[PDB]
């Protein structure tokens, strides 16, 4: 599995614990979890950037007089959120994974839909690269790009639950 | 080569609609070029409606746009979608300018207009070219109705009264 | 260049839509040539002024900026039949160069004599590319001159 | 429905003075067609059934246990809707519809061999419920398993009665319904009930809509 | 098609009246065509005229009676000359009338299902079914604009020709009905028989919205 996509750094194949040479047939459902981890890391890093100096306008509820501007910029965001607000949120993430982006076929634990490539949800309506150098480089750029955003994530969230942002002190 | 094309739309009854007949006698390298025009148009009036839209909702970004003489974001957007565009310094709308202008020299020197109609080889989201053309027709006919919408975001800003079904 | 003719620029190529020069005999092509030449010249010539007697007007004295009125408020009846008579002579100067059986178009100098290179065809795209710039400036000019009152180096 | 009303009713018989038989609906059929508007027939006619049967029982007696009892007896059943709590009209909502959303899988309706209605299936059937996540002692139609053993020819004699008394009780409590508000509406009652609220408004006497 | 023309006119008032045109609106060419597109595009415009006048008449009978819709909007509006209730309509209200309509006659000039044209060989006053191409429309919607229900959907073509003559005499008689009621509303004294009912009405009957220029020049 050393040859495989993600192994292109300075590190090559890094597996110090060696998951994947101790269980060579599960680097596949690895290779989900992990792209599913960083597609999300990277909608939350976006998000945690762009909330700072961006704001939608208007209301949030109209009921509970809240406002987009008044939630501050991060967990106190999501814990003014109402509670309809936040069933549609979780009904909006539920469909979207249970449904249309589904990573995982089988009864219980998941293990890759059909012969389709670990993270190869959407289909049909989606771009799909050809030239295999562009796919492959496309491809190791969303996973590192996806890493990246997970250390970024994991950090921005430590700074938020620490203080009243995610910015660092001194920055 | 006109009745090729992809722009044959069904609400004029899947045929050419040309009254004046301006692609009568045009000959190829300049009807691609003209294919180009009008998707080039298409893909600035659609910007152009999203950005009209999140202006005169109100969104704006948070800061001050030029800290040598003012003008913050909230400045430019309570002016209006219309009457906020000359806030913007002029430094700033020649950057703009001067970024936009970049990227269609390279583009043009890449992928030249008269060759390529409006195809800039962005990605794709389908193989199975009868969905392509479909798509292709989705383009078109959203630009077409941009190109529509914003000039008449744009007449009604200006002149009071007309698009009488015009928001805000 | 297409049908012995320099144009054919990068942003948009071989540039005749609605079909002007489809089947349509060299003479009309000669004819066309010339007056986009003609045009781009007197377009360049009529740039250059305004933007120069905008700022630097010393040959009458205070003399205003705004175009149409530039032409009025003085230039005597005398001054503008000398330029009526200097164009005059370039115009029956370019008749005569029409009349001669080696007529390249816009060309007084006659460079059919001369061996040409891609570079003079080079330069010579130049010339018409600037000109059509300054043809369209100069109807703006004159436009913005009128609406408002001002020149191009004021209005700014 | 196709002309075999003249089982259910001879004289008239498919009488049908707007068509609907053919409008298409939704662009699915002239078949689907058929099994929307039977299934609709026979499932507005086991509402109007059940709620006119459900009527003359209200208008005298409540049940003894609490929450639904106490309230006064001596008005108008669709004003004691009314008095309901807020939380008891959602879940009486809320249970019938998960009666909908069950009897409308497909998956469930091929186990006992039939299909969703204008599919081909048969208009009113009722799952026999028992591929529920959880198991329960009592399902809804036929519960102590006593009429199943009937001939085809008892069950197609009841489906015709189904039908022929539901359309006769749609009118049943709609006529009545309309003798609550505006009073004088049917000459042959016109002698019960009160209250100008609206029937067709379950939550009007808790919120507003905007 | 001059004689066709004649064709349908014999069957209009027998032979009593034919082709009656004392200006001769038929043989003529418009714009750049031919004789036979004039012939369908008149035809047309005939038979949509018809429509839009019985469909008018029958609204101002039942606008002038008294009838009227409870709803909301409607409710605030209290007179009874059916032109000034368009005139103290809201602007947004016939606005929407107006694009309505636009969109039933933009429907009605596409041709995907029916191969010809009005103009190049269909039959005039022809509104296309809705549900005949399910696949080129923007979004479905059943109750097509003629025949809502298909209560005609099988008929014999004898009654479907004489139901067309049938039309096209009472859209005339409408035609006629309708600007007798508008002159009515401008003119006193006009139309013998009607002098007795309507209201004296301003503001030039056929401009939407604003008012204020009128024929008071004659
Ligand atoms: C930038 C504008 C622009 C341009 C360059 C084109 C170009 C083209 N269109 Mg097109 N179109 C446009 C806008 C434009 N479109 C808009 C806004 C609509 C919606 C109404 C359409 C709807 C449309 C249809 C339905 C079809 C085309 C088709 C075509 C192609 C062939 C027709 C042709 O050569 O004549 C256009 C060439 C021009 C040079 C036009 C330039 C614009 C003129 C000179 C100015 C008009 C001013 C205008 C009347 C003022 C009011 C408009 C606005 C303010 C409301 C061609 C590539 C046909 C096609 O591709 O079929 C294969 C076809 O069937 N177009
Ligand atoms: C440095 C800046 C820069 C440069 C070099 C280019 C270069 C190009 N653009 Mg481009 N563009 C830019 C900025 C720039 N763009 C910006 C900021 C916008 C707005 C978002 C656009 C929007 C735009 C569109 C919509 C189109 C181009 C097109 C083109 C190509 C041909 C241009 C042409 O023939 O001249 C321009 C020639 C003209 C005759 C001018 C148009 C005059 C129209 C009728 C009136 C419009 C008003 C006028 C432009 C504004 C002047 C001020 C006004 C008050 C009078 C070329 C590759 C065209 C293209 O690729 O088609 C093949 C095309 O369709 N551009
Ligand atoms: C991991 C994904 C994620 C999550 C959980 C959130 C969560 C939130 N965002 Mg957010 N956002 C995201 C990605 C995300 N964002 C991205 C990718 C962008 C664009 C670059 C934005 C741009 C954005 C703006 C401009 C605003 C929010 C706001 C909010 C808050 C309330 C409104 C809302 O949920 O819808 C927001 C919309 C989305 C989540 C759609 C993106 C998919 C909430 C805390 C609002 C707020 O008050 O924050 C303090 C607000 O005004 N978001
Ligand atoms: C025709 C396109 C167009 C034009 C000319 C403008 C022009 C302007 N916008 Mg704007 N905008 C646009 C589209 C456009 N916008 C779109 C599509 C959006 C939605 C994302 C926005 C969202 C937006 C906000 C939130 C704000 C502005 C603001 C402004 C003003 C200050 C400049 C600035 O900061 O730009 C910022 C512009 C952007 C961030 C959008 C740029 C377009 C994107 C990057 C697509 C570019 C495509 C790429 C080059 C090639 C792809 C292939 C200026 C008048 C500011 C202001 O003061 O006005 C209220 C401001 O706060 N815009
Ligand atoms: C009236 C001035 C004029 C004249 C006579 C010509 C003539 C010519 N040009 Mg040319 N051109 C002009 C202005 C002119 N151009 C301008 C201003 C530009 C810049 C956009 C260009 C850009 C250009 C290119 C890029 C190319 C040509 C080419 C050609 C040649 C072949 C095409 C043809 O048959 O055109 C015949 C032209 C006419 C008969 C003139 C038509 C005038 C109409 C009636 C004007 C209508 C109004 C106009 C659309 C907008 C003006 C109003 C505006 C200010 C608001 C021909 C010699 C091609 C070439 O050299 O091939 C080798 C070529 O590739 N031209
Ligand atoms: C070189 C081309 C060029 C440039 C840079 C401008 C530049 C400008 N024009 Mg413009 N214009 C041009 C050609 C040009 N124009 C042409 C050819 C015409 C004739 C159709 C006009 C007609 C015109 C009008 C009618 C107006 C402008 C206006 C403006 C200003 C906004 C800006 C300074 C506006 C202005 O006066 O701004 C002060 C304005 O109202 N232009
Ligand atoms: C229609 C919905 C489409 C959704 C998908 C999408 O939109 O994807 C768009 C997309 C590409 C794409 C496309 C496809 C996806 C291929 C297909 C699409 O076409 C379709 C529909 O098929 C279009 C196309 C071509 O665009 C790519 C999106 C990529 C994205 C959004 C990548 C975020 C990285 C963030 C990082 C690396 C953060 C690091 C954070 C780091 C390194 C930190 O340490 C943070 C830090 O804070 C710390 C902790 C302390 C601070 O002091 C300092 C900083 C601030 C540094
Ligand atoms: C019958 C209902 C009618 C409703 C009206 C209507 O229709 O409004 C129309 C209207 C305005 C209007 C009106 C009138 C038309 C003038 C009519 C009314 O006047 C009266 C009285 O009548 C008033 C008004 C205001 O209503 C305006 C319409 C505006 C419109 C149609 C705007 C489309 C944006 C598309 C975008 C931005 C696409 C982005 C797509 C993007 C950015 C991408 O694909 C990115 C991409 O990475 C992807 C994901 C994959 C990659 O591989 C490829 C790339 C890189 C490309
Ligand atoms: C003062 C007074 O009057 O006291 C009155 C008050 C009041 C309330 C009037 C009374 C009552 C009771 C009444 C009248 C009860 C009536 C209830 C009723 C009649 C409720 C209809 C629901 C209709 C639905 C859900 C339609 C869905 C329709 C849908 C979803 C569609 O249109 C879909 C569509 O697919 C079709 C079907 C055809 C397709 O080709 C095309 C499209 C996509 C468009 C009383 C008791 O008499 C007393
Ligand atoms: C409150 C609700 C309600 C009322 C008031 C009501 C009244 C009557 C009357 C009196 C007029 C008759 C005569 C009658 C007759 C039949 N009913 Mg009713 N019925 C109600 C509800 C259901 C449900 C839920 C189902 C059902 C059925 C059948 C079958 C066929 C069974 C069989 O063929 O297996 C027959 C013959 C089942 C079904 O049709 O499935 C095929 C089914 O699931 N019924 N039913
Ligand atoms: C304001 C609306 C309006 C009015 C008041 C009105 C009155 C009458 C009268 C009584 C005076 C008769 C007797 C009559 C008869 C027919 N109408 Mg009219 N009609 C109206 C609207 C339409 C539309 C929209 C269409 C239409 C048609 C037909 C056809 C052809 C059927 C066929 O050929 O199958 C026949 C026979 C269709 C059409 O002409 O198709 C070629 C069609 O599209 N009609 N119509």
């Amino acid at each position: 599995v050393e040859t495989e996509l993600g192994a292109t750094g300075p590190l090559g194949y890094w597996d110090p614990f060696g998951f994947s040479v101790r269980n060579p047939e599960r680097f596949n459902r690895y290779r989900a979890v992990e792209l599913k981890h960083g597609r999300i890391a990277m909608a939350a890093t976006t998000g945690y950037m762009v909330q700072s100096f961006l704001r939608w306008p208007g209301y949030l509820s109209t009921s509970a007089n809240i406002k987009f501007a008044d939630l501050p910029n991060g967990i106190a965001a999501f814990k003014a959120i109402p509670p309809a607000g936040l069933f549609q949120i979780l009904l909006f993430i539920g469909a979207m994974e249970a449904f249309t982006w589904r990573y995982y076929e089988g009864p219980w634990p998941g293990k890759v839909p059909e012969g389709k490539a670990p993270g190869d949800v959407a289909g049909d309506l989606w771009v799909r690269y050809t030239d295999p150098e562009e796919k492959a480089f496309k491809l190791n750029a969303e996973i590192n790009n996806g890493r990246a955003a997970m250390m970024g994530s994991l950090g921005m969230l430590m700074h938020d639950h620490i203080l009243g942002t995610w910015v660092p002190p001194g920055f | 080569a006109v009745t090729d094309l992809v722009g044959a739309s069904t609400e004029v009854s899947n045929k050419v609609w040309d009254p004046l007949k301006l692609s009568e006698n045009m000959d190829e390298s300049n009807l691609k070029l003209v294919r180009a025009a009008e998707l080039k148009h298409c893909r600035v009036a659609m910007l152009a409606t999203v950005g009209w839209l999140w202006t005169a909702t109100g969104t704006h970004f948070e800061g001050m746009l030029s800290t040598s003489s003012g003008v913050s974001f909230a400045d430019v957007a309570a002016a209006g979608p219309l009457l906020g565009a000359a806030k913007v310094p002029a430094a700033g709308i020649w950057q703009m300018i001067a970024a936009i202008g970049a990227l269609e020299v390279y583009w043009e020197n890449k992928y030249p207009a008269a060759e390529c109609g409006g195809d800039f080889g962005v990605p794709r989201v389908t193989q199975d070219p009868a969905k392509f053309k479909e798509i292709q027709l989705a383009e078109l006919k959203n630009g077409r109705l941009a190109m529509i919408g914003i000039i008449s975001f744009a007449c009604a800003e200006a002149i009071p009264g007309s698009v009488p079904f015009y928001p805000f | 260049k297409v049908n012995g003719m320099v144009g054919d620029c990068k942003p948009l190529g071989y540039f005749d839509p609605l079909g002007f020069s489809k089947d349509a005999s060299p003479e009309t092509m000669a004819k066309f040539r010339e007056a986009e030449l003609k045009h781009g010249r007197v377009a360049m010539l009529a740039c250059a002024g305004m933007i120069t007697a905008d700022k630097f007007h010393p040959l009458f004295g205070g003399k205003l900026s705004s175009n149409p009125l530039l032409a009025i408020t003085q230039v005597p009846k005398l001054g503008l039949l000398q330029i009526l008579l200097f164009i005059g002579f370039m115009e029956v100067f370019g008749i005569l160069n029409s009349r001669r059986p080696d007529y390249e178009p816009g060309n007084f100098l006659g460079t059919s004599q001369w061996e040409t290179t891609p570079t003079w065809d080079a330069y010579q795209l130049r010339e018409l590319n600037n000109g059509r710039l300054a043809m369209f400036g100069a109807i703006g000019m004159l436009t913005h001159a009128y609406i408002t009152g001002k020149g191009p180096l004021e209005l700014l | 429905l196709p002309e075999l009303s003249k089982k259910l009713n001879p004289v008239l018989g498919y009488w049908d003075p707007l068509n609907l038989a053919e409008l298409n609906f939704w662009g699915a059929g002239d078949d689907a067609t058929v099994g929307f508007l039977r299934h609709a027939e026979i499932k507005h006619g086991r509402v109007a059934m059940a709620a006119f049967v459900g009527y003359c029982v209200q208008s005298n007696v409540h049940f003894p246990w609490a929450p639904f009892n106490s309230i006064p007896t001596n008005i108008a059943p669709a004003e004691q809707w009314a008095q309901l709590p807020e939380a008891a009209k959602w879940q009486i909502i809320l249970f019938v519809g998960f009666l909908e959303v069950y009897s409308e899988h497909s998956f469930i309706l091929e186990k006992y061999g039939q299909k969703h209605y204008m599919k081909g299936g048969k208009p009113g059937f009722f799952p026999d419920f028992d591929t529920m996540v959880h198991p329960v002692p009592l399902n809804l139609w036929d519960p102590l398993k006593a009429y199943k053993g009937a001939s085809a020819e008892r069950k197609a004699d009841g489906l015709l009665k189904e039908v022929n008394n539901g359309r006769l009780a749609m009118i049943g409590i709609m006529g009545f319904c309309a003798e609550a508000r505006v009073p004088g509406a049917v000459p042959a009652l016109s002698n019960i009930a009160h209250y100008a609220g609206d029937p067709m408004a379950p939550f009007a006497a808790n919120f507003h809509l905007p | 098609e001059s004689l066709s023309d004649l064709k349908t006119l014999a069957t209009g008032l027998n032979p009593v009246v034919g082709y009656w045109d004392p200006l001769k609106l038929g043989e003529a060419e418009f714009w750049d065509n031919t004789n036979e597109e004039t012939i369908g595009w008149l035809r047309h415009a005939e038979i949509k005229h018809g429509r839009v006048a019985m469909a008018g008449f029958v609204g101002f009978i039942v606008q002038a009676n008294g009838i009227k819709f409870p709803w909301a909007p409607f409710n605030a509006i209290t007179s009874t000359s059916p032109p000034e209730q368009w005139d103290q309509l809201p602007d947004a209200a016939k606005w929407q009338i107006i694009l309505g309509v636009g969109f039933l006659e933009w429907w009605s000039e596409i041709r995907v299902d029916g191969t010809p044209h009005y103009m190049k060989g269909g039959k005039p006053g022809y509104v296309p079914d809705f549900d005949a191409t399910p696949d080129q429309l923007p979004h479905w919607v059943g109750l097509n604009l003629y025949d809502p229900l298909k209560w005609s959907k099988g008929a014999s073509a004898e009654k479907k020709q004489k139901g067309l003559l049938t039309e096209l005499n009472n859209g005339r008689l409408a035609m006629l009905g309708i600007m007798g009621f508008v002159s009515e509303a401008k003119v006193p004294g006009s139309v013998p028989l009607l002098k007795g009912l309507v209201a004296p009405y301003t503001g030039e009957v056929m401009a939407p919205f604003a008012t204020d220029i009128d024929w008071s020049s004659w």
